[PDB]
């Protein structure tokens, strides 16, 4: 023990020291013995209201680890706990959005309706670049593993509608660990925006056009896939993906790399992993994280008076249909304005009186702002801005 | 009082600040193993704190920031040990004969450049000052001087150094020091291999860490990576050497250093355990230093001891007189030969109190009759003979 | 066996030899009575004081830098030297005459003392 | 104080000038010139034999350090006295030759007056050209027959270890103080040979007999009496050089072929070495503080190892003299360099006891009937210089002390010295020209030192009121 | 192949050792031996005036670069004549009186038989000891140079230190003397050094406003520091180890940077670059050589001298190229060089200037190539490598009296290696084993193998 303590350098351990000093200070700060001292969730608190420790976070982190195994403690857990610290360090150490223009580059030309350039098979209907674009942007926001992406069954998602602190999004405490922000200040790039036109078009369906599922299979059924294959019940299969992919980058002219959407991308940030929120975090999950991967502010849920979505349902899937349907609904004039030859609009639903009207109404945001991201596509439509 | 003080000559002042080797300031940080004990000495001071120096500094001073009063205390030092005749003299003295007790160097903050005296253990800072002052208080020349590498200062920091000796001055420093930044990476050895070319003053070293060590040093690891080594040209221009704190040397290891080639004087210290046997060296150096460590394995001897008749022994000495007996003649030059080619490259070797040699001891009488054997009193051996 | 003393001023002192012998100085002058140029009466007075309350005491060496600032500044020369400064310089260029290192090292040691427990308001006349 | 510093650079300097300070340019003179060692010449057989008995006396140090074996000498004598009666040739016997008869110059530079005196023949006295004038008169004849016969012989001759001994056991003598040039060319020749026959490989070896011991030993002995000379003997009239290759004994911090010491052996010519490295490491490198402190410390070991010399023999006497001369000649340039240069206090009376010192040992030498001994050329050099920097400070500063050892001093060398009488002549002359300097300063950019300034600048073009000042300048 | 660059290597030792290759103990035997110089003793001073003529018509390199006038030696010579009249001493007039002798001695040894055979007297012949061609001159020569050498030995140690010394030395040189009479010729070589670095004598540099005297001065000064430094590495040998080569790094300065590549060549890093710099360098340097056009004969006798060290030092740059990096077509571009010299040497026979071929320089060039050439011979197979290597020792056979131990021990020694060719005519071979077990014998002497045993004790 106390040899390991001395084996170390002297500069080192009198700023160690120091910092178990500011520490202790710090959690004085709060009412409330030692892995609660060192503990993730303080210990991230500390850093949230410290962040110039971030700024040198590499011996505060190897100190905190230096602690977990100075004490008592099973070596496993101190380890384990490393992963997830190694997991903080690349999380914190990249304060930039590099890997981001090829979501702009992207999002947007999977939104085109009108893609003339692709001679492509697949990806004929605005369905299937959605159902692409939706497993795109999921992964480019949470990170995450192809194979878990087909574990998660939307029964096990749960809504987080917070009002009180502002707070609105979509989360899995379940294997695969992650939670799904809305992005109004650019809803094409929005992956909830993006499921709420898929899953208007998969249950909805257009009339005459294209046959929604129903909106009754989701009780019949135990396990309903973020997005369907041939199958209503299964995820579509990794090489049909592993297709899709490399044809719309093509079309975008971005390189591609399998290994990057298909497995978990390490140069890349992660959620924690741990085996219904409050002000600092989610599900279990500090804030920070969540702004971070999803890469806006937290935004409590703009409440809509217009509803696409069924305000019948089982309450467990009720308030992400309703989340769903704010999202949507808030930012579908824009979409309109954009792409008005988009499928959704096709359906008579959308052609009545009122929904014409909202359409045609305010703006959410002005024009001016998305020409950038329009600027990004190959095709330019009949409406050239 | 001051002027009575200096009316004075040079050895009783001498001697008065090897007393007073380095305590400037009013203050003092502890050691490591003081540290975890909670208690905190005293300090409760106030103003007069500019915060002109406790901002800039804070590189090798904020890292403590955790006691009484101490920064304030630091800075009102920092400011009244401006003006000290005393420490004037103190510097031109010190200098005059050996500044083995202020370890000197060059640092830079805020992108200005100045000198900087410090301890030698670790060299906490104690104050710095202007070159223009430095050499207006003395003669300005080349002056050598010292350099080491800190988290403080790796790489552009080392880097303007490296380039202000170059466009507005030229490269008035030696000796390099490698006393944290064990992991022979984090930008000091990719600033610094580049950069020994403009450094031609020098022969001078210290050394740290076994890691840094055995993974830059013992040329057993041998490997082709051209920038994370040294030029050799440059282990060439390295005279001298000197390393530190570490537990195991040479035990089982790879201890040879053949290609460090006009070395002329080793210094160790702070360590825990060390062998000779393993240890192998060029010729040139001879001149070895050792300090405060744990039980030494001197070299073997044994086969040597058991070639020993007591035939001639007294006191601990002994010597053929018969020339008729060329065969106990020849015999002890055979001996004496033997036991000096086992210190072949080697004619002084120091020895602070390290607490035990475990080697049984035989030497030459040449050396110990004069102070090449230079022991403290380490006096835990008995296994002494000399020839 | 004893020796005399010529302090400067022209007193003649005497001493015991072989305490005298103590010195070294004298050790290689000798190697009865003795000039002693540059020296004062109650000067040598106290120095012999001195040499005869450390008469079979042991020191470490002339070498030995770590027994050396091991630093107890003994008791009874701690009160026996508390005196003005020009009588303290004296002894202690009388020692740097004598080869007699312990009472130096001792002046040295107080002479630290004295400008280690200091003032800033000294520095604040300068 | 500055000033003083200053004006002692400039002694230092002046002392090298002063250091500074017939023979017919064909040998064909001494073409028929006769002798002195035939059989009827001037010096019989049994003379002769009766020198070498006191040379092995007396003064076995020089000869007994180089060669091997020493009764070698009187076979060698009598093989060749055998054969000079059955002639009435080879290198061998040549070389003998000269071994013994520049041993036998040396016996006699070192032989009281009267006995040789009692030696010599008589009627030879009417065949040659003609008291102390006598014997050294004679000295100098015998001197020059074998200076002529030996740089025949050298140039002439393959490489042979002997032509060494001759010049180390005639260097012993006043002949480089009264031949220099001559002296320091056949120095080079001699260093040529030391550097052909590999003598550095005294390196001892594993394995190897006592005679090959003896052998290296020989070498050592010669090597390092060689680097002796030739540091001290070492003017700019000589650029070449050896002391070079050897190294200080110093153990600096500051810093193959090149020789170190502690490493090979304890035979006191290494003495000599290590305490003349230390006089050079003072006189050209770099002069520091810590530095004299160790090389003091060092030396008072070293004049303690000097005095575990006990007497049980003349020749112990002389060399334990000729050791103790030289440690407290070096202290005393040594603390002359510290209370010339910074002044620390009580060093000039710690420099007046090593001249004390001194001149009670050369006290002790004559009175014990020994004064041949005195006649080195090193205790004159010795003399010379303290003579010097005591007149230069006694006229600078007044210290009756100081006044009392110069007079002693000059009173001895004056009363006791004719055989070096060039040198001791001009040093004398420019003695009194300084002390009519004395009258002068005593009756600042001095006119004095300015005088001084003027002279260092005549002698480095001699290398290759102010009206009556420089009236009494070209007086003296 | 590689076998090739090792045994180059040997063979490059083996000649080492060929180049690290009577007169009397007590200089009292010609303590009264008979002058040449006086007026009724030899050569009638007429005479010497006409010899000093043909001297400063054809060679006034060697002189005429060293001193600075040169009316001075005539000069110098008829006021010594006028002294030695009127005496029926100083340091000046001996040094002057020795200078004139080593002139006449350098005349002599490049002079023709018949000439100097009709000016020597004839009853003065009767008087000294006779050998009665070229062997006569060359005795006659010999007894001439004892005779200065006995009368300069005395006078060396003896003296201030003159620069003269040096010119005398330099002026000797040029001869048999240093092939003959080594260990002598060593001893003095260090004495002149020791004056050499006495004089300051590296202060040529030549500073402002000075005179021409001054100039003049500095310039002897140049020429002879730098011929001292060129003998200085070509006599070498383990016999001298203090030396002036080491403090280096006019065509003075061309002969001695191409001493330095020679230097650079044997002993220092051999790289590639390098050789091609320096080979570069002496074609631009061949160049500064052929700028000298033919207008007379020590003119000619120079630029010979120069292209022939320029193509040597190619020769064996070139050598130590195909030895140890073994390029292809080597071995004919370096027999261009050879037939290059040999082309000179053709020039100086067909102008009857045999006499000039008499330097020993040419003859150490000649010994090596010739060893080389019968080693590849031997050893391999070029028709033309054995045709030159036949014109090399049947040349030096027939042509070369004056150093003949020398040239007999090595002719004898290459005949033996004949013989070894047939060992060879008849694989770590037993003929490269015998070639280590000669150098071994060589470097001890400093201080079917039963078959190949019993012609080594045969020979």
């Amino acid at each position: 023990l106390d040899s390991l303590l001395k084996e170390l350098p002297t500069r080192t351990a009198h700023l160690y020291r120091s910092i178990w000093h500011k520490y202790t200070e710090w959690l004085k700060t709060m009412p409330d013995d030692l892995k609660l001292f060192l503990s993730q969730k303080y210990i991230v608190k500390y850093i949230a209201s410290h962040d110039d420790i971030a700024k040198d976070p590499l011996p505060t982190c190897d100190a905190m680890i230096w602690f977990s195994r100075a004490l008592d403690i099973e070596n496993n857990d101190v380890l384990v706990l490393q992963q997830r610290l190694y997991g903080l360090v690349k999380l914190l150490e990249f304060d930039y959005s590099n890997v981001i223009a090829i979501l702009q580059k992207i999002s947007i030309n999977l939104w085109n309706p009108s893609t003339d350039s692709l001679q492509s098979k697949h990806f004929k209907t605005c369905q299937d670049k959605l159902k692409l674009l939706l497993d795109f942007q999921w992964k480019f926001n949470t990170n995450v593993s192809f194979e878990d992406r087909t574990t998660v069954s939307l029964k096990d998602l749960q809504c987080i509608l917070d009002d009180e602190n502002g707070k609105c999004g979509l989360a899995h405490s379940s294997k695969p660990n992650f939670v799904l922000v809305p992005n109004f200040q650019s809803p094409f790039t929005c992956p909830i925006f993006t499921m709420a036109v898929y899953y208007y078009l998969r249950f909805h369906g257009v009339k005459k056009y294209y046959k929604g599922d129903g909106y009754q299979i989701l009780s019949q059924l135990e396990h309903i896939p973020i997005i369907r294959g041939k199958s209503l019940d299964q995820y579509p299969r990794e090489l049909t993906l592993g297709n899709w992919y490399p044809t719309i980058f093509k079309y975008c002219q971005l390189p591609y790399t399998k290994k990057h959407w298909f497995q978990v991308n390490q140069e890349w940030p992660q959620f924690p992993d741990f085996s219904e929120s409050d002000s600092e975090n989610t599900i279990g999950i500090p804030d920070f994280y969540i702004e971070k991967m999803n890469r806006t502010k937290l935004q409590p849920c703009p409440q809509v008076h217009v509803h696409l979505f069924p305000t019948d349902l089982p309450p467990d899937i009720q308030a992400v249909f309703d989340l769903l349907n704010s999202v949507l609904v808030t930012s579908l004039p824009l979409l309109y304005r954009v792409f008005p030859t988009h499928d959704i609009f096709l359906d008579p639903s959308l052609k009545t009186p009122q929904n014409i009207a909202f359409l045609t109404g305010t703006l959410p945001l002005d024009i001016e702002s998305q020409e950038h991201l329009l600027a990004q596509l190959i095709d330019k439509t009949g409406t050239v801005s | 009082d001051t002027k009575l003080f200096l009316s004075l000559p040079i050895d009783i002042r001498y001697t008065v600040y090897f007393f007073l080797g380095d305590v400037v300031q009013n203050v003092r940080p502890p050691a490591k193993s003081d540290i975890f004990n909670d208690e905190l000495i005293a300090y409760p001071n106030i103003r007069e704190f500019n915060q002109s120096l406790v901002d800039k500094y804070s590189k090798h001073i904020g890292v403590y920031d955790y006691i009484p009063n101490f920064i304030p205390n630091w800075c009102r030092d920092f400011d009244l040990l401006r003006h000290d005749i005393i420490l004037t003299d103190r510097l031109r003295v010190c200098l005059q004969y050996e500044e083995q007790w202020f370890s000197v160097q060059w640092i830079v903050v805020s992108g200005e450049l100045e000198i900087g005296i410090f301890t030698t253990d670790e060299q906490f800072l104690q104050v710095s000052y202007t070159i223009n002052e430095y050499c207006h208080l003395l003669s300005i020349a080349q002056q050598d001087l010292r350099l080491g590498i800190n988290v403080s200062d790796i790489n552009d920091v080392n880097e303007l150094c490296k380039e202000i000796q170059h466009r507005w001055l030229f490269d008035t420093v030696s000796y390099i020091s490698f006393i944290n930044c064990w992991d022979l990476d984090h930008e000091n050895v990719v600033s610094i291999i580049p950069c020994m070319e403009s450094f031609n003053n020098l022969h001078m070293l210290r050394i740290e860490s076994k890691n840094m060590f055995n993974n830059l040093i013992n040329t057993q690891g041998v490997r082709e990576n051209p920038g994370k080594t040294i030029v050799y040209n440059v282990r060439q221009n390295i005279f001298e050497l000197e390393l530190y704190t570490l537990r195991d040397l040479g035990y089982k290891s790879v201890v040879d250093l053949q290609k460090w080639e006009q070395l002329q004087c080793l210094s160790l210290s702070g360590c825990e355990f060390i062998d000779l046997n393993n240890l192998i060296l060029p010729q040139h150096c001879k001149m070895l230093i050792l300090k405060e460590v744990k039980y030494i394995i001197w070299w073997d001897l044994s086969h040597l001891l058991k070639r020993i008749r007591p035939q001639w022994i007294i006191n601990g000495q002994v010597k053929k007189p018969t020339k008729k007996e060329e065969e106990e003649e020849s015999e002890w030059y055979n001996l004496y030969l033997e036991v000096v080619q086992t210190y072949q490259p080697l004619n002084f070797i120091e020895l602070h109190n390290a607490k035990r040699v475990k080697g049984n001891l035989i030497l030459p009488a040449r050396l110990v009759t004069e102070s090449r054997i230079k022991i403290s009193n380490g006096t835990k051996v008995d296994s002494v003979l000399l020839i | 066996q004893n020796v005399v003393l010529v302090s400067v001023e022209g007193e003649r002192f005497v001493v015991d030899r072989k305490i005298a012998e103590r010195s070294l100085l004298l050790k290689n002058y000798l190697q009865i009575v003795m000039p002693v140029p540059n020296v004062r009466s109650s000067v040598l007075q106290k120095v012999i004081e001195w040499a005869v309350h450390h008469k079979d005491s042991n020191f470490p060496d002339e070498d030995d830098d770590d027994s050396r600032k091991a630093a107890p500044v003994d008791p009874w020369d701690r009160e026996f030297l508390k005196v003005d400064q020009e009588m303290l310089y004296e002894i202690i260029l009388a020692a740097n005459y004598l080869n007699i290192k312990p009472l130096l090292d001792a002046g040295c040691k107080v002479v630290a003392e004295m400008i280690r427990g200091r003032t800033p308001e000294e520095i604040r006349r300068t | 104080n500055l000033y003083d510093k200053k004006l002692f650079n400039i002694w230092n300097q002046y002392e090298r000038l002063w250091i500074h300070d017939a023979f017919p340019l064909d040998v064909s003179e001494y073409n028929n010139t006769k002798d002195f060692y035939g059989y009827e010449c001037l010096f019989s057989k049994e003379s002769i034999f009766k020198i070498l008995d006191h040379s092995l006396e007396r003064l076995g140090w020089l000869y007994f350090g180089f060669f091997t074996d020493i009764s070698e000498l009187p076979y060698q004598m009598e093989r060749y006295w055998n054969e000079y009666e059955s002639m009435n040739k080879s290198a061998d016997q040549i070389l003998w030759d000269l071994v013994l008869r520049s041993v036998i110059v040396m016996t006699i530079y070192y032989m009281p007056a009267k006995s040789i005196l009692s030696l010599v023949d008589i009627d030879a006295i009417e065949k040659y050209p003609l008291e102390l004038k006598k014997k050294y008169e004679i000295f100098d004849y015998c001197l020059r027959h074998t200076l002529n016969k030996v740089l025949r012989t050298i140039f002439t001759l393959p490489p042979d270890v002997r032509t060494l001994q001759i010049f180390l056991i005639l260097s012993n003598t006043n002949f480089l103080q009264i031949y220099p040039s001559l002296g320091n060319n056949i120095l080079v020749h001699c260093i040529h040979l030391a550097k052909v026959l590999g003598i550095k490989d005294f390196k001892l070896k594993i394995n190897d007999s006592g005679s090959t011991r003896l052998q290296k030993l020989s070498m050592h002995n010669i090597w390092f009496r060689l680097s002796t000379v030739d540091y001290m003997r070492s003017s700019p009239n000589k650029i070449i050089a050896l002391h070079t290759d050897n190294s200080s004994a110093l153990t600096r911090k500051t810093l193959i072929d090149s020789i170190d010491v502690y490493d090979v052996e304890s035979n006191l010519e290494v003495l000599r070495w290590k305490i003349t490295s230390l006089d050079r490491d003072l006189e050209v490198s770099e002069p520091s503080l810590k530095t004299l402190k160790a090389m003091k410390e060092l030396l008072g070991l070293l004049d303690r190892k000097t005095s575990v010399s006990n007497d049980a023999s003349f020749n112990t006497k002389f060399e334990s003299f000729f050791l103790k001369l030289q440690c407290n000649f070096v202290m005393w340039k040594i603390l002359r360099y510290e209370f010339m240069q910074y002044g620390v206090t009580n060093g000039l009376q710690k420099l007046c006891c090593p001249a004390r010192r001194i001149i009670a040992l050369v006290a002790n030498f004559l009175k014990e009937d020994y004064f041949e001994y005195t006649t080195h050329p090193f205790c004159v050099h010795i003399l010379c210089v303290i003579a010097g920097f005591f007149s230069f400070y006694c006229i600078f500063h007044e210290a009756d002390e100081v006044r009392d050892l110069r007079n002693d001093a000059v009173g001895l060398l004056k009363l006791l010295f004719d055989p070096l009488r060039p040198v001791i002549s001009c040093f004398f002359s420019n003695l009194s020209r300084l002390e009519e300097l004395r009258h002068i300063w005593k009756s600042l950019v001095h006119p004095v030192m300015y005088v001084l300034k003027t002279d260092i600048i005549k002698l480095k073009r001699n290398l290759e009121s102010s009206d009556f000042l420089e009236v009494v300048r070209e007086f003296n």
